[PDB]
């Protein structure tokens, strides 16, 4: 099988600068009707793949202009003149010259922006729940840049460990930040038993540590 | 201008023959090819195979032919059938569309169907409980309030959630789900909204868990202090 060598995996870029996508292939994509199968598309998170380039460097209907494709043989390039917010998401090539048909690995586009330090909340966790004997409590960060942050769990300013999820979302098409959102699961004896529930946030965008806690049966 | 509806996210037993379902619509001036595409979560895109117009197909040899592509009874529906599926054929699976204008000139995949999530599981479906986050002072930041719902204890894989019946989409976060050691979903979903409307615009969240049959709406009520 044609084996699809897409090089980078990762592509950070300021807003406005150019990118380039390399795509190799081990065989010639070229096929004996003189035409090159090789196609370009952009994946969104949750969505499914939608084409961008198909026969090398012709681009599909509403795609702008700043996107376009070269090369020939086994070498393939896809490049984005002036990059925007809404150009971030997974980009694969694809050949369809030889069976069976084979995507590259993927490249990912991320948009370096200025440091946006994240705006945190916290939820207790709900009557209904406590109904059942279980008590999750919810910290989101919201609309944060870059996408490195540390979140830590304190029930009565004793650190928590092994009893938290997290979870991030893809980079933003609009304003290019990330939100977290991270859920610490107690029994409702031990949520019943403590004061102080509090999540502490570490990020660029922050001096020192951001800690936003209550105190449960404040209302 | 053409439009790939596919059938339905859900389970699928180990060994068992995973079915699913594409409707093609839109192509009128040109016959049409429709290829099958797969996506382990987290991971790139496999081809399947093919369906040329006049019905013969083309299989990707990984498959160790457990593989079928065949044109319904139904104008523009065509099934995709697997058998003796393992964890390794969980995946979103899609279809694709392309005008083919004779057999030395055709285009492919140049329309995408949304995707639909099979999870290979010998475990049976569990709807959610869906419980509030309440928006409070400790989460309203200078004018705007946070609030959401906590999408717990479902499977499989995936739930959809709208706001106000899809009549609030600005500052909505849904989350990625993690998978808890019960081997159950646990998911969130936020929106920011101004907090002087929280007195005066009542905020539901609708959970559709297609797998299990179940739609749940629930009331976001906000806290006093």
């Amino acid at each position: 099988d044609v084996v699809m060598t897409q090089s980078p995996l990762s592509l950070p870029v300021t807003l406005g600068q150019p990118a380039s996508i390399s795509c190799k292939s081990s065989q010639s994509l070229l096929y004996t009707d003189g035409k090159t199968y090789l196609y370009w598309f952009l994946q969104r998170p949750g969505q499914s793949p939608r084409r961008l380039i198909y026969l090398v460097s012709k681009l599909d209907s509403g795609v702008p202009d700043r996107f376009s494709g070269s090369g020939s043989g086994t070498d393939f390039t896809l490049k984005i003149s002036r990059v925007e917010a809404e150009d971030v998401g997974v980009y694969y090539c694809l050949q369809s010259t030889h069976f069976p048909h084979t995507f590259g690995g993927g490249t990912k586009v991320e948009i370096k922006r200025t440091v946006a330090a994240p705006s945190v909340f916290i939820f207790p966790p709900s009557d209904e729940q406590l109904k059942s004997g279980t008590a999750s409590v919810v910290c989101l960060l919201n609309n944060f840049y870059p996408r490195e942050a540390k979140v830590q769990w304190k029930v009565d300013n004793a650190l928590q460990s092994g009893n938290s999820q997290e979870s991030v979302t893809e980079q933003d098409s609009k304003d290019s930040t990330y939100s977290l959102s991270s859920t610490l699961t107690l029994s409702k004896a031990d949520y019943e038993k403590h004061k102080v529930y509090a999540c502490e946030v570490t990020h660029q965008g922050l001096s020192s540590p951001v800690t936003k806690s209550f105190n449960r049966g404040e209302c | 201008q053409v439009q790939l509806q596919e059938s339905g996210p859900g389970l699928v037993k180990p060994s068992e023959t995973l079915s699913l379902t594409c409707t093609v619509s839109g192509f009128s001036l040109t016959s049409y090819i429709v290829d099958w595409i797969r996506q382990p979560p987290g991971k790139g895109l496999e081809w399947i195979g093919v369906i040329w117009a006049g019905g013969s197909t083309g299989y990707n040899s990984a498959l160790r032919s457990r593989v079928s592509i065949t044109k319904d009874t139904s104008k523009n529906q065509f099934s995709l059938k697997l058998s003796s599926v393992t964890a390794a054929d969980t995946a979103v699976y899609y279809c694709a569309s392309a005008a083919y204008y004779s057999y030395y000139n055709y285009d492919g995949f140049a329309y995408w169907g949304q995707g639909t999530l099979v999870t290979v599981s010998s475990a049976s479906t569990k709807g959610p409980s869906v419980f509030p986050l309440a928006p409070s002072s400790k989460s309203t930041s200078g004018g705007t309030a946070a609030l959401g719902c906590l999408v717990k204890d479902y499977f499989p894989e995936p739930v959809t959630v709208s706001w106000n019946s899809g009549a609030l989409t600005s500052g909505v976060h849904t989350f990625p789900a993690v998978l808890q050691s019960s081997g159950l979903y646990s998911l969130s979903s936020v929106v920011t909204v101004p907090s002087s409307s929280l007195g005066t615009q009542t905020y539901i969240c609708n959970v559709n868990h297609k797998p299990s049959n179940t739609k749940v709406d629930k009331k976001v009520e906000p806290k006093s202090c």
